[PDB]
């Protein structure tokens, strides 16, 4: 990971639902990007490290 | 602010008559800057002119005026004998100080404040007075404290912004002390230091819309409306 | 309680907080009490938020100080909603100017940068509730302002529109402002019906800083 | 003219601004070569005031 100085929102009128859908969706996109890759991430990760222990001891 | 000279302090009509009166000062002053009053002796005052034109409301249209910078003027189209009083120029300076003319008596040949404590003190003393309001929003307007000897020139003793930025006359400044409540509706005048100048008719005054306020209230730089007044007096 | 509106301008009830030249972030509630004590809108909120999101260097200063940039104008108005401690006054950093005795003459004034730091002005446009206001203070039935630079200019010709009461205010004020860089000028010009700077805000830009609304 | 919201629901509203393809429609119809409209909001406010374009 590398995190940025970092200010994360956005507020916006009613005359740009625009800019508001989109950032909603842009955003949740990347929040559900992350969260895919990063459980996937503990999964495969946790499988590997029994199957790293297994591998030692045999 | 300015000294004014009224002409004439006291005049003698028929009826079926004009009256021309005029007000002058010292400088050049012009002109929305003026406001024009009647009272009859027993009677507060009550409003007629303003700016050296222009006419107030509960009204006939026989007094109109003019003039400019320095000399002010308000003529009079018709006299009659119910007009038999004694009319005031009143002025608001820019250094926030009313001025008075000395009144001037036609003599015809052949909503409301209230005030509170006027009375008798010692000379040398102390003593309060207090005014208070009814029917309007006491926020708004510019406040002035006025006096009046018996059959004298008056004498603009106090006033006061709703911004806090006082005006007094420099040999009343220190001896009196005003404040102010808008939530209570009412006015405060603690004086302390009183002597035999100070003996005298009072009055309570509401002046000027400041900026802004929901109303069908226009705005003047005159007053808006007087109180009926009080007698105070040191004495032993 | 304050409002981003009841900070920048000098709302009495906010404290000003001059010392405050810089910081980590913005503090709020999701639902600030204090908003315009005479109500009016506020253009690009968002944006001046955004542009308020960070601070490198932040200050306030006195452009055209209320004594002796406006004469020929009284200067000294305030209104009763703009309040301290149940007495009247209006925002520090703002100036009202209405005639000398009825008297309006109209204006053209103008400033440019020496500080070499950006600059950050705002300023407003009157809209009152009745006519009589507008003949009796500024004498013209028409408006016609005239805020002007290089990059930003835009110009304001409004009439009466009777608005309901809020906060005892049926008038408006529409408020409006800009970024000013090094180099560059601004002018006003007008026939009325504004809201003048008395002081404005000095800064440097700010990165990646930001705001919360937040009860905690 | 004027409306607020007694429904406590939100609104939408249209209006129009009149361009003509000639003078003598304006001057007939409405009577003012001057076109000045104002559509007035707390939030929204803008003016409108057009000529003929051919
Ligand atoms: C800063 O925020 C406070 C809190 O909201 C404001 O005070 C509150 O203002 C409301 C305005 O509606 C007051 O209600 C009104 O009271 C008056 C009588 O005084 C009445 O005429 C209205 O119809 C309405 O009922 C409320 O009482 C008041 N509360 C307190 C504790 O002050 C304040 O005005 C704001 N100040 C600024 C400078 O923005
Ligand atoms: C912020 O708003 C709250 C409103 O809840 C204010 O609370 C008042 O506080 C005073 C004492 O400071 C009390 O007399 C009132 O009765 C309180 N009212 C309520 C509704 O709680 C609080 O003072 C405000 N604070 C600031 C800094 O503006
Ligand atoms: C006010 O107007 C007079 C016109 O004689 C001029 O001398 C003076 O410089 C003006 N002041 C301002 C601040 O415009
Ligand atoms: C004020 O505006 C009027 C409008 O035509 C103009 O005639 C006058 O010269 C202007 N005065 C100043 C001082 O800009």
């Amino acid at each position: 990971m590398n995190t940025q100085f970092t200010a994360v929102g956005k507020e916006f009128n009613k005359l740009e639902r625009r800019m508001e859908n989109l950032n909603k969706k842009v955003d949740d996109g990347f929040i559900d990007i992350w969260t895919y890759n990063a459980e996937l991430l503990v999964l495969l990760e946790n499988e590997r490290t029994l199957d790293f222990h297994d591998s030692n001891v045999k | 602010e300015i000294v004014l000279t009224q002409s004439p302090g006291t005049l003698s009509l028929s009826p079926g008559e004009r009256a021309t009166l005029s007000c002058r000062a010292s400088q050049s002053i012009s002109g929305y800057y003026l406001t024009w009053y009647q009272q009859k002796p027993g009677q507060a005052p009550r409003l007629l002119i303003y700016g050296a034109s222009s006419r107030a409301t509960g009204i006939p249209d026989r007094f109109s005026g003019s003039g400019s910078g320095t000399d002010f003027t308000l003529t009079i189209s018709r006299l009659e004998p119910e007009d038999f009083a004694v009319y005031y120029c009143q002025q608001y300076g820019i250094s926030p100080v009313i001025t008075f003319g000395g009144g001037t008596n036609v003599e015809i040949k052949g909503v409301q404040l209230v005030e509170s404590g006027g009375g008798l003190v010692q000379p040398g003393g102390s003593l309060r007075l207090s005014c208070a309001a009814s029917g309007f929003t006491f926020n708004i307007y510019d406040m002035h404290w006025v006096r009046q000897a018996p059959g004298k020139g008056l004498e603009w003793v106090s006033g006061l912004t709703t911004g806090g930025d006082t005006s007094y006359s420099g040999s009343v400044r220190g001896r009196f002390s005003i404040s102010r409540e808008n939530a209570k509706n009412s006015l405060y005048l603690q004086m302390n230091n009183l002597r035999a100048g100070d003996t005298a008719a009072y009055f309570c005054v509401r002046g000027v819309r400041e900026v802004g306020a929901t109303g069908g209230d226009p705005f003047y730089y005159a007053m808006a409306v007087w109180g009926q007044g009080t007698t105070v007096t040191v004495s032993s | 309680n304050c409002s981003v509106a009841g900070w920048i301008l000098g709302n009495p009830e906010c404290e000003l907080l001059i010392s405050r030249e810089s910081w980590s972030y913005i503090v709020e509630k999701p639902n600030p009490e204090n908003g315009t004590c005479y109500p009016g809108h506020f253009a690009d909120y968002e944006e001046l938020r955004e542009q308020l999101s960070s601070v490198s260097s932040f200050e306030r200063f006195e452009i055209f100080p209320k004594e002796s940039s406006w004469p020929n104008h009284t200067t000294t108005g305030v209104s009763a909603s703009c309040s301290h401690n149940g007495e009247s006054s209006f925002y520090k950093n703002l100036l009202w100017l209405t005639g000398k005795n009825g008297l309006y003459p109209n204006l053209s004034k103008s400033y440019a940068n020496n500080k070499e730091k950006e600059v950050l002005v705002l300023w407003g446009v009157h809209h009152p509730p009745n006519i009589g206001d507008q003949r009796a203070l500024y004498h013209t039935e028409n408006a016609y302002v005239s805020v002007v630079s290089s990059h930003y200019s835009r110009k304001f010709t409004p009439e009466i529109a009777k608005r309901p009461k809020v906060r005892d205010r049926e008038g408006r004020i529409n408020y409006y402002w800009t970024l000013l860089e090094p180099g560059d000028t601004i002018i006003f010009e007008a026939n009325g019906n504004l809201i003048a700077p008395r002081y404005a805000f000095a800064l440097s830009r700010g990165f990646g800083s930001g705001i919360i609304n937040s009860n905690a």
